[PDB]
Order: C-alpha cells, then sequence, then structure tokens
C-alpha cells in the first residue's frame, strides 16, 4: 500500500518584485 | 531512492499550492500567494519501498506561458487542476492546459483533479453559482472532460478537508509506478 508522506523540503522558490521588475 | 516527479497545472486560484502543501505538510496555507515557480520534496513509502516526490508548483497566471515549461522536461506526470465551483477553470482543462503540457510532454501520463470539493455542498457557493444559472461540476461531467483529454484517471479533492487528498498522489504514484 502507500503510506502518508513525510519529509517536507520546501527545495526552490521563485518570486517576482514587480517594483524591480525581478525573481526573488 | 525511487524519484517520481509530478509537475501541477491549472487555472489561477484553482487551489494547486493549497493541494501540495496540505498534502505534503498537513497544513492549510492560510493566505493566498500566487506562485511563479515552487519545489518541494516528499517521501512516501510503497510497498514496503520509499519513494521520493519531487512536486512542481507552476503558476495559473498567463503572464508565465512562456517561463512555465521550465518545469516539463523529464515529468513522470502531470495533475492538471480545475476548481470544482469555477466552470471557468473547467473550461481551460481543454482549451488551454491539456494542449500545454501535450505539446511539451507528448506521452506523460495527465490525471485531471476536480478541487474545492468541500464548496460543491457549500451552500454559498452553490447560491452564488445559481444567482448566474450555473451550478458547480459533477462527478460524471468531470470524468467526461477527463475522457476527452485523455487522462488516465479523473479524481476530486478538498485541500481544506483533506477528502480525496491522499487518494490524489496515490493514483500520481500508481499512474507511474504501477
Ligand atoms: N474552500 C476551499 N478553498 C480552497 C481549497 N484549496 C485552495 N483554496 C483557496 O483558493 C485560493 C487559491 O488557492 P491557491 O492554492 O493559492 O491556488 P493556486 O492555484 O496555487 C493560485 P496560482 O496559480 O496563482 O499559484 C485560496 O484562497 C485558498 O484558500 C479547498 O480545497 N477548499
Ligand atoms: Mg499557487
Amino acid at each position: 500500500e502507500i503510506s502518508l508522506p513525510s519529509d517536507f523540503e520546501h527545495t526552490i522558490h521563485v518570486g517576482f518584485d514587480a517594483v524591480t521588475g525581478e525573481f526573488t | 531512492m525511487q524519484a517520481i516527479k509530478c509537475v501541477v497545472v491549472g487555472d489561477g486560484a484553482v487551489g494547486k499550492t493549497c493541494l501540495l502543501i496540505s498534502y505534503t505538510t498537513n497544513a492549510f496555507p492560510g493566505e493566498y500567494i500566487p506562485t511563479v515557480f515552487d519545489n518541494y520534496s516528499a517521501n512516501v513509502m510503497v510497498d514496503g519501498k520509499p519513494v521520493n516526490l519531487g512536486l512542481w508548483d507552476t503558476a495559473g497566471q498567463e503572464d508565465y506561458d512562456r517561463l512555465r515549461p521550465l518545469s516539463y522536461p523529464q515529468t513522470d506526470v502531470f495533475l492538471i487542476c480545475f476548481s470544482l465551483v469555477s466552470p471557468a477553470s473547467f473550461e481551460n482543462v481543454r482549451a488551454k492546459w491539456y494542449p500545454e503540457v501535450r505539446h511539451h510532454c507528448p506521452h506523460t501520463p495527465i490525471l485531471l483533479v476536480g478541487t474545492k470539493l468541500d464548496l460543491r455542498d457549500d451552500k454559498d457557493t452553490i447560491e452564488r453559482l445559481r444567482d448566474k444559472k450555473l451550478a458547480p461540476i459533477t462527478y460524471p461531467q468531470g470524468l467526461a472532460m477527463a475522457r476527452e483529454i485523455g487522462s488516465v484517471k479523473y479524481l476530486e479533492c478538498s485541500a481544506l478537508t483533506q477528502r480525496g487528498l491522499k487518494t490524489v498522489f496515490d493514483e500520481a504514484i500508481r499512474a507511474v509506478l504501477g
């Protein structure tokens, strides 16, 4: 069977700053 | 460790991020923060062996149409998402998401996921739609769309209550690994 998930990691975050017009 | 790459796409506001975060953390996001690009990782045990889930969260906004395919190469399974209480988002499954994904990934399995299942029985939501002569998308209607776009499975869930949520990812896994 399949278990519930574990070990969450937020590996990549890309943002966008509309004032600077750049990705964060 | 075996690894599976799953990419989640669909209209703005459908609940892609909440789906992924509620599943992987059991915490439902408090804010509505539109996504640009996020990758999450989680592990599951599948028939006694661990599998790493690489979960790729994408932007529903058309602004990101040129960027979005950065996520697509080497994808094992797609979740195309629409809100069960947004007929516009449902139409875009066919009009936008299916053709986008297929162009880049001609053979990759697609699961069609109806989100916000908790709102289909929500009185205020039903009334808001009924005011405009609309109703929530029904399970047979969603299934018909899944068939039209050649989805390997149609699933419905609420990130909020978690009803059907585990099953979405279980079926995504089985779509890849059997
Ligand atoms: N009632 C209910 N609301 C939900 C559910 N999932 C998401 N939402 C709500 O819908 C809104 C959008 O959720 P979000 O997960 O950010 O949507 P998204 O598709 O990632 C938005 P984008 O494409 O811009 O990144 C939020 O207000 C969130 O609370 C659900 O299962 N039930
Ligand atoms: Mg998002």
